């Protein structure tokens, strides 16, 4: 738990790093 | 009625009504039961002097082997009783 | 009960579901989905209800041989995964009282205005017992429906725990 | 040797000093489930050193430290047995719990009570180790128990779900039914011998062993959840899939094996013990996977996945391969608690999802999952020079090239193909295929902590079970030479499962409709074994017990 | 540092118990400890009696 | 365990093998070996000798009771506590003692299996059959008899395998 | 402090006494009626379905939903035993006789065919693993006094 | 699993957003209170496909007897709002 | 053994004289002071017992019934203060002096060196009790349950009075330690079949026996929790050390008597343990429960093997301390919701934890858990049958299945499940209630540390 | 964790005896 | 075709398959309304405890009361001479304890000879 260092999305690909 | 504990006292051990009594009757319970029997008790088992005289026995029944050992007798004689003296009947 | 008109509704979603599994692949589903619906259309302008009443008893005798093996479960809803995992977590709201005092002193705001909660859980009481007894048939209440509050300030009775239920997640 | 036993027995000790600071002091809170896994880190070590002695010098050390009780001519010790499987299979329980130690300090960050998690999940871990180092029948009883009770409570974690009181007690109940065997064990062992110590029961060597064998088939016949006492095995996945790692998968499981492995000098020349013991195997080994074919439960699946692998370590025993099945629990373990974590990488994107089919593109959504997924498939599989093949080929040398069942070696390889059946109907839906997961996206496994743990298991099946190979002194006079279609028929059979999963599993995407068929339904719903002995029974043992 | 702690309290202080009690309250007494003869191999010396191992007969010289 | 006999526990020699290295690395075990003298051997004997040194100042000794032969059952006479009372304790005693001989024989077997190992069929042919005679004379003796053993029944036991024996032998003849 | 009367009594064998029976449970005079009159004596309890407790919906609200059962309402005489933890009598999936005898086929079929796997069993065309001394009767503890019949297993 | 937060303000348009897709609706004269079969002109057998969108969209299946009431889009936020006990 | 008796009575004035609030404390504080000197009885010796005077003596086996009785007194009182507050003062000191009277008879019973003595404390030990059920019972619905021992003494203690008169004269005594010596041999006749029944039916209801167990369901469902503790920890565990002595010289009769008496166990404990599945009762539950153990009592007595009597030692003493810990754990529920309905109340580990704690441990020990003397004796016993018969091993098998099926249940029906919503007086555990059920499980296990204590004087 | 605060109260039972 | 599934002790009938309920008259109507409004005057005469402050204690359910009760009968039912189930229900109870009697005495009966001829194995047999 950096600040939500990764932000869901909706019906899309993951927002990966 | 089964009226509660915690509203006169609100740290009731659970051994009176009283506040004051509740806790001599708390600590009568934990110093004898506990921290005598339950410590000392279970402490003064621990070193009771050779109970049934378990030990007492393998010690002796090494020594009995070694004469036999050496001087070849039978490990353990195959009757309890000395034939002699068991005076037969008939 | 619930009448035969509702009771098509209750194979309608349900016979989705085990196609549903059963068509796995997006595609699949949707166009097996319009097979069904369509199925459906045949019958769903037939307002005949000698027929409408016998045209569903092979529809419920046809289901059963199509019925998935293992049927597909939401996992919040009974039977699925997160069933009820949480119910040994979440924590009764009436046991707050027998709280000792020192472990109520670390939140002493929260508690100061459940003493309101609670002072309209007792004083509202009283008018909460007639406020049924002008919609109280005589041989006993027929429904178990409730009505509101027809004043301000007070709340429909019998809502007590509801309103006070634990939350989902404890943790 | 002194330095040898010394070190040895810390583990067991060292492993339990955490557990006393549990119920004393409160020095230091929220360290705690730190505190477990470096003493595990520590104790793998402690558990290495005595690896280098043991190797070099194979000093086999039976340790008895103490005389706790003496009855007319009898004694029971708190004693260890210090030897080959200790010392080879110690490592690797370790080494998994090591990963699963650091799985779980993720995975249940959910749970306040997470420290009582693991007031538990090292007190297993004690009793594990315990039963293997056992030297009698009565120390190695209590670890046959604290097996057993441990598993209740990490089964029913979650005491509220219906599913977990259920099937926490059905297992409870089918575990203890197995104790009678062992229980019995002791009894035969006590009349017609005189002793609980291994010592004496192999040197006297009994000419007519049938029934304290047939105890001890028993044993295994629940413990380890072969046929006919199976059911509770996959039962256990209703709870927390960290606790399934470990128990259900690498730890427990292994206990019914185990003990006729132990017992290798009695088995061998009791057949009738073999056959069944064979048999047994034959008939789980692919009810298993009969089953495993067509059902539809991530979890689940892969306890019938590991089903079918413990169903056929029995035939390895049964075909009298003492040291060979050994290396199966090992192998077998690394990859299949690896997939159990793998499936919490599935379940934890997926936000309490498992239904394998709602899962699917994750290929590229979910790269670290996708990395060992297939190693441990293929490696379960059979994939050449991996930690499961080595087992797998070696395995089927004595049954297909030695005095065997005729039946017995015909559900043998029908299974053996099934194996990878289930693994491509699985990594399809897991990793092929576009996503189908609900609309909200939840997918997110950059955290460091869980690579740690994945990346500590990733690498044993690769390469440890490879290495684990080589130190292994020699105990048997391996069968190297055969037919070639037989050296090869796994060489040979082992493409077809995939192509064969591949061919049913591909004409499923047309778009046309599905028709019913009763074996799909036989295997599907468990052979109905479940589904109905788990009614009857309790109704006839319950409904009838007023009367 | 926190890594120190463990090297000691809960490692070297164990192993010193262990190993005390092993060294004179196990090791004092008749078959506590039982330990298999070491293996024996061609072409090996014995320190108590500087005993030797015959070397075994020359192969039949297979490829080898 | 201040000075155990080994004549009662039978002991062949330990010949550890003296290792000759021919690989081209390190042996990784004498590391630790050598930290075992400094960092465990000696203080683990360090703290010892701190220890042993009082005891050798302050000493004191214990005895190993010895129990006088006693008239046996065969001298007593039909109801008479006294006598008989002499006799059972004796005969309690003695086959209180003779339990443990099973123990420590049993012990013996325990070394012949484990030290031995691979070995235990041909090198334990006086144990296991030594193990033999034990069983044989211990179970003549004193089973069979029930929970409420006396010596007027193991009288009667002896009394009972004589006479058996007794017309068989005379049969033969 | 409860009714005398409103106890469970004798086998009630008139409509008139059963009409306090139902009514005193809460079952309608229709939906009641108990055991035969025999030895049994199970008094004048009703005779509720066979049927667990998971059957019954949960979506309702009720004021035991973890037993499904609401205040007021009769029990079976053995609902102890019908409760969601034991047994359950839910719908089935497949018919009930093939479901016993889908189980009786499997397993009936495994085991003779193992018998007959054991008179021709399968193995491969070799001899013997030979053995030097005697048939290794030494090895085994053969007992060094009394040899063994020689064996000299030749080349070939 | 971190956080799943849920938010009012967020839901909002997860629920209308649904209808957004629909075809037998046209998204302009669609409300936030719109009654869905006076408003929107719809059918109860066409108001079944709408819930049914919703457990697909969030994960939660939906009681028969509930389902139906929920003609209002803000009864429907309702359900999940209260369902869930999501307040702000 | 006087050492023990007058300061037993020394209670007494201590129960009476002392002051209107240190009543409890007082008799509390010394009790357990008591049981402190009774641990020097475990000064037994290897070939011979331990002979104080002709009125008294105890051996190996006696002292750990001895011990369990005295240690449990001071246990009784704790529990009861809680019911017994709202009682006026005089009739505390009423109910309280029949304890230590209940103890005075019992410490006399086990070390009588004489056995009608103990016959005549034996029928004493009943008053009591019958007192402490009856003047405090829990019930008020008149069960007529009299015949039941109204037949205890015509199938029991009054034929027990004939046959121990009948051997003083014609042996010549009846100091155990004279019939060591002149014990004769029992041969076969119709009479001795008659007094064979007459040594035995006597102990067999009390133990219970099954059939003759109708007494015990009912004895604990009126019986206060300070009467049912010493019912089944001690009172039980009469009949066993009777028979032990008195089967002294019963052989060789028992040799085919024992068969009607074994096959009601063998078979009786399978039936017991399937009830309890069915009952609808915390403390039904665990008398027939307590009939199961008791049950293995029975059979290892009578086929008379040393392995027999070394595990039936600790079974009455693990069941006694089991029993007794279950009735007090169960008892903490009564002393909130005031029934002893098993699904009245249900999830208490979320409101208990500390409770749930004893539950989880004690059932642990119930189902004998190794190395625990639960299984100690247990697993010693089961062994014993194997020689005597190999087939024993089913019912055995089957009973702790069983008994490991309903232990768990309970546990599981009550702490491991949905709190009742409409309860709402679950009170915090209590410091009495938490301490009453530690003083039991700790010696329990303790005792596994050391088992040369209750091993019986066969060890 | 994951987000600052966000804090929600726990409803436990009364620990301190 | 689909073989109707019979119904059987431990598999109730499909809700949606059962004749009785899809018509719904009044000799159905009827019914099903009286019931509820029983169990709704039950829900609001235990809505009025439930939901009142002032209790402090657990209910005493009527219901559970009689079904405890009922399961402690003891003399109340049943007559002495009634020969339809005490002859064979007292056979549950007192048939298979003879089969038992048998059972072991056969085996020790026949174990006791071979051991007075020495044709069972004791060698190393102690515990007894
Ligand atoms: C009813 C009558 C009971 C039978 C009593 C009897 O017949 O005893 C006869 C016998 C008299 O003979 P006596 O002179 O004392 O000594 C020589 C013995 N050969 O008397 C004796 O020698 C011994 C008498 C011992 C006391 C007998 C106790 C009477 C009760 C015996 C039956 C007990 C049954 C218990 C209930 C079982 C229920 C299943
Ligand atoms: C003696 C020491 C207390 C030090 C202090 O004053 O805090 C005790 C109390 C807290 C303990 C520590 C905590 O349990 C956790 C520490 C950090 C890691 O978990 C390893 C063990 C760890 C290093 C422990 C070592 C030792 O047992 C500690 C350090």
């Amino acid at each position: 738990g950096g600040g939500a260092h990764i932000e869901p999305r909706y019906r899309q690909f993951p927002q990966l790093t | 009625e089964d009226e509660n504990l915690y509203e006169k006292n609100p740290d009731s051990h659970g051994y009176d009504k009283d506040p004051a009594v509740d806790i001599w009757n708390m600590r009568v319970v934990f110093f004898f039961g506990f921290s005598i029997v339950l410590v000392l008790g279970s402490t003064f088992v621990a070193y009771l002097p050779d109970y049934r005289m378990q030990e007492w026995a393998r010690r002796e029944a090494e020594r009995l082997v070694k004469y036999r050992e050496a001087h070849g007798l039978p490990i353990m004689e195959s009757n309890c009783f000395d034939p002699s003296k068991i005076q037969l009947p008939e | 009960y619930l009448t035969h008109q509702q009771k098509v509704l209750r194979l309608y979603k349900r016979a989705l579901r085990h196609l549903e599994s059963w068509c796995i692949h997006r595609d699949k589903y949707r166009y097996f989905a319009c097979l069904l619906r369509a199925r459906f259309d045949e019958h769903k302008n037939e307002k005949d209800m000698v027929k409408a009443t016998q045209l569903l008893r092979e529809a419920e005798e046809e289901f059963w041989h199509g019925q998935h093996p293992q049927p597909y479960i939401f996992p919040e809803s009974p039977g699925g995964t997160s069933y009820e995992r949480y119910e040994c977590y979440k924590v009764p709201e009436w046991c707050l009282d027998d709280w000792h005092p020192s472990e109520k002193a670390m939140y002493p705001d929260y508690f100061a205005k459940r003493e309101q909660w609670k002072k309209l859980r007792r004083e509202s009481w009283e008018r909460e017992v007639k406020q049924l007894q002008e919609e109280t048939p005589v041989g006993g209440p027929r429904t178990e429906a409730l009505p509101p509050a027809r004043k301000q300030g007070d709340l429909p009775p019998l809502w007590w725990h509801i309103v006070t239920r634990p939350r989902e997640r404890p943790m | 040797m002194n330095m040898f036993s010394s070190l040895s027995l810390v583990t067991l000790l060292l492993l339990t000093m955490p557990i006393m600071m549990m119920s004393f002091n409160t020095y230091k809170p929220s360290n705690y489930p730190l505190y477990v896994k470096t003493a595990i880190s520590y104790a793998f070590i402690t558990s290495m050193i005595p690896t280098m002695m043991f190797i070099h010098s194979g000093q086999e050390l039976i340790i008895s430290n103490w005389h706790w009780l003496t009855i007319q001519t009898l004694k029971l010790s708190l004693s260890f047995k210090m030897d080959y499987f200790s010392m080879m299979f110690i490592p690797v329980a370790l080494f998994v719990t090591w990963s699963i130690m650091e799985f779980s300090m993720w995975y249940m960050y959910s749970d306040p009570n997470i420290n009582k998690f693991f007031k538990y999940l090292l007190l297993f871990l004690i009793t594990m180790l315990i039963l293997v180092t056992a030297n009698n029948l009565f120390q190695l009883f209590i670890g046959w128990e604290g097996v057993g009770i441990m598993s209740f409570l990490l089964i029913g974690w979650w005491y509220g779900r219906a599913d977990a009181n259920t099937a926490a007690l059905q297992a409870i109940l089918y575990n203890r039914i197995g104790d009678i065997g062992f229980i019995l064990a002791m009894a035969w062992f006590l009349t017609n011998l005189n002793t609980w110590d291994l010592q004496q029961i192999f040197m006297l060597n009994p000419s007519d062993s049938n029934m304290p064998l047939i105890g001890l088939a028993l044993a295994a016949t629940g413990k380890s959840a072969q046929f006919g006492l199976h059911p509770w095995l996959p039962s256990a996945m209703e709870g927390p899939t960290p606790v399934s790692a470990l128990l259900h998968s690498s730890t427990m499981v292994v206990a019914g094996i185990f003990l006729l492995i132990r017992f290798y000098p009695l088995t061998e020349n009791n057949k009738y013990i073999q056959s069944i013991t064979l048999c047994l195997g034959a008939i789980t080994t692919l009810f298993t996977a009969m089953c495993a074919l067509t059902q539809n439960d991530i979890k689940k699946i892969i306890a019938f996945s590991t089903s079918s692998q413990l169903g056929l370590m029995m035939v390895t025993i049964g075909i009298n391969q003492p040291y060979l099945a050994f290396l199966h629990i090992c192998t077998h373990a690394f990859f299949k608690a690896m997939l159990f974590m793998c499936s919490g990488s599935i379940i934890h994107s997926l936000n309490d999802e498992q239904d394998i089919r709602k899962m699917g593109g994750l290929f590229k959504a979910m790269p670290f999952t996708t990395t060992a997924l297939i190693v441990g498939s293929l490696a379960l599989t059979g994939m050449p020079f991996l930690t499961g093949f080595y087992s797998k080929d070696l395995i089927i040398e004595a049954a297909n090239t030695s005095y065997t069942n005729a039946w017995a070696l015909l559900m043998t390889l029908i299974a053996t193909s099934f194996t990878a059946i289930y693994s491509t109907r699985i990594i399809f839906f897991a990793l092929l295929g576009q996503p189908r997961f609900p609309t909200l996206v939840n997918i997110n496994e950059n955290n460091p902590l869980l690579i740690n743990s994945i990346k500590r298991l990733l690498i044993g099946s690769l390469f440890a079970g490879y290495i684990i190979s080589n130190n292994i002194p020699p105990t048997t006079i391996p069968q190297m030479t055969m037919p070639y279609y037989l050296k090869t028929t796994a060489l040979i059979v082992t493409i077809l499962g995939f192509i064969l999963a591949l061919e049913i599993s591909n004409m499923t995407k047309n778009l046309k409709y599905h028709y019913p068929s009763n074996a799909f339904k036989f295997s599907t719903l468990l052979g109905y074994f479940p589904t109905i002995m788990h009614r009857l029974a309790p109704y006839m043992n319950l409904s009838m017990s007023q009367k | 540092y926190r890594h120190s702690i463990f090297a000691f309290t809960h490692v070297l202080i164990p192993v010193w118990i262990i190993h005390y009690y092993l060294k004179y309250h196990v090791t004092t007494k008749p078959y506590t400890i039982v330990e298999k003869k070491p293996r024996i191999f061609p072409g090996d010396t014995i320190l108590e009696t500087g005993e030797v191992i015959p070397p075994m007969k020359e192969f039949p010289d297979q490829h080898h | 365990p201040d000075s155990w006999d080994k004549d009662v526990y039978p002991e062949p020699p330990r010949r550890t093998p003296a290792p000759s290295p021919q690989t081209s690395l390190p042996n990784p075990i004498t590391y630790l070996t050598k930290a075992f003298d400094l960092l465990v051997d000696r203080p683990v004997t360090l703290v010892r000798e701190f220890i042993e040194r009082q005891h050798a100042k302050n000493k004191y000794y214990y005895y190993h009771r010895e129990f006088r032969r006693v008239p046996d059952i065969t001298e007593c006479q039909e109801k008479d506590v006294l006598c008989m009372f002499e006799a059972e304790m004796q005969w309690r005693r003695d086959y209180k003692v003779d339990q443990e001989i099973v123990n420590i024989i049993q012990e013996r077997l325990k070394a012949c299996q484990q030290r031995e190992g691979e070995s235990h069929r041909q090198n334990c042919a006086k144990e296991l059959e030594q193990f033999t005679q034990v069983v044989k004379a211990y179970q003549d003796r004193y089973h069979d008899l029930g929970a409420h053993y006396s010596a007027r029944k193991c009288l009667a036991k002896q009394k009972q395998r004589m006479l058996a024996e007794r017309k068989a032998a005379k049969e033969a003849a | 402090h409860i009714t005398k009367d409103m106890l469970p009594g004798p086998y009630p064998k008139t409509p008139e006494e059963r009409a306090a029976a139902a009514k005193k449970y809460n079952m309608r005079v229709e939906d009641y009626e108990p055991y035969p009159d025999d030895g049994t004596g199970y008094g004048d309890y009703p005779k509720l379905p066979d049927r667990s407790q998971q059957e019954r919906d949960p979506w309702y609200d009720w004021d035991h939903p973890d037993l499904r059962l609401n205040w007021g309402e009769p029990m079976h005489w053995d609902l102890d035993m019908y409760i969601r933890n034991r047994v359950d009598t839910s719908p089935t999936p497949v018919n009930w006789n093939l479901m016993c005898k889908h189980l009786f086929g499997f397993v009936a079929f495994m085991l003779f065919m193992f018998w007959v796997g054991e008179t021709y069993p399968a193995y491969q065309p070799v001899g013997p693993k030979q053995y030097p001394y005697n048939n290794l009767y030494l090895e085994r503890g053969g007992d060094p006094n009394k040899e063994p019949e020689p064996v000299v297993h030749y080349e070939i | 699993s971190d956080a799943p937060p849920l938010t009012l303000e967020g839901i909002k348009d997860r629920v209308l957003y649904v209808l957004k897709l629909y075809d037998k609706i046209d998204p302009e004269k669609l409300s936030v209170n719109s009654h869905f079969m006076k408003d929107l002109g719809l059918d109860s057998l066409d108001q079944v496909e709408i819930i049914m969108a919703m457990e697909d969209e969030f994960g939660f299946e939906i009681p028969d007897i509930d389902a139906e009431k929920l003609m209002c889009p803000q009864e429907i936020v309702d359900y999940i709002a209260d369902k869930k006990d999501v307040y702000e | 053994m006087l050492k023990y008796i007058i300061p037993t009575i020394m209670l007494m004035p201590l129960t009476w004289l002392s002051k209107n609030n240190m009543i409890w404390v007082n008799s509390t504080a010394h009790s357990l002071l008591i049981s402190f000197t009774s641990l020097l009885l475990m000064n037994q010796f290897g070939d011979n017992s331990l002979n104080f005077s002709l009125l008294f003596f105890s051996d190996s086996l006696s002292t750990p019934l001895l011990i369990l009785t005295m240690w449990l007194l001071p246990l009784m009182l704790m529990a009861s203060q809680h019911h017994l507050s709202k009682e006026n003062l005089t009739r505390k000191k009423l109910f309280i002096t029949m304890l230590i009277s209940l103890q005075l008879f019992l410490i006399m019973t086990f070390t009588a060196m004489e056995l009608i003595l103990f016959y005549i404390l034996f029928e004493a030990t009943l008053v009591p009790t019958l007192i402490i059920i009856t003047r405090w019972g829990n019930q008020t619905e008149r069960l007529n349950a009299g015949l039941y021992f109204l037949f205890y003494t015509l199938a029991g203690s009054l034929p027990l009075l004939v046959a121990l008169i009948y051997i003083q004269n014609t042996v010549g005594s009846l100091n155990f330690l004279m019939l060591q010596y002149w014990v004769q041999p029992v041969h076969n006749s119709w009479s001795n079949v008659f007094m064979w029944l007459a040594c035995m039916m006597a102990f067999m209801v009390k133990m219970p026996l099954y059939g003759l167990h109708l007494w015990l369901p009912k004895a604990h469902v009126e019986a206060p929790i300070a009467g049912s503790m010493v019912l089944a920890a001690v009172l039980l565990k009469l009949g066993g050390y009777g028979m032990l002595r008195i089967t002294l010289i019963l052989n060789p009769m028992t040799d085919f008597m024992a068969y009607p008496f074994i096959m009601l166990s063998l078979w009786g404990m399978i039936m017991t343990s399937s009830i309890c599945l069915r009952q609808t009762d915390l403390k039904s539950l665990i008398a027939y429960s307590s009939v199961s153990h008791m049950a293995l009592v029975i059979v290892a007595i009578l086929i008379q093997t040393p392995w027999s009597y070394m595990g039936a030692t600790a079974l009455m003493i693990a069941h006694g301390l089991t029993s007794s810990m279950l009735f007090c754990l169960a008892n903490s529920n009564y002393e909130r919701i005031h029934s002893r309905t098993m699904i009245l109340a249900r999830g208490l580990q979320t409101l208990l934890p500390l409770m749930a704690t004893w539950w989880l441990l004690a059932s642990l020990t119930n189902l004998a858990l190794p190395p625990t003397i639960n299984l100690i004796g247990e697993l010693f016993v089961v062994m014993s049958t194997f020689s005597w018969s190999n087939i024993t091993i089913i019912l055995m098998g089957v009973n702790m299945v069983i008994t490991a099926l309903y232990s768990l249940y309970m546990l599981i029906m009550t702490q491991r499940g949905k709190y009742t919503y409409h309860i709402n007086n679950i009170s915090p555990s209590f410091t009495r209630e938490n301490a009453l059920m530690s003083l039991h499980i700790l010696p329990l296990l303790l005792l596994t540390l050391n088992p040369k204590i209750i091993l019986g004087p066969l060890y | 964790s994951g987000d600052h605060g966000k804090r929600l109260f726990i409803i436990k039972p009364s620990g301190f005896y | 075709s689909f073989p109707k599934y019979e119904a059987s002790r431990l598999s109730s009938l499909p809700t949606t398959l059962d004749p009785a309920e899809y018509d719904i008259s009044s000799e159905t109507r009827k019914a099903q309304a009286e019931r509820l409004a029983i169990r709704s005057r039950l829900k609001r005469e235990y809505q009025l405890q439930y939901y009142d402050p002032s209790r402090r204690g657990v209910i005493e359910d009527p219901a559970l009361v009689r079904w405890t009760y009922a399961r402690s009968a003891n003399i109340y039912p049943n007559f002495r001479p009634n020969t339809k189930t005490s002859l064979l229900g007292a056979l549950f109870g007192i048939g298979p304890l003879v089969f038992w009697y048998y059972v072991f005495k056969t085996d020790r009966d026949r174990k006791e000879k071979l051991i007075q001829e020495g044709k069972l194995d004791r060698t190393f047999n102690i515990s007894y």
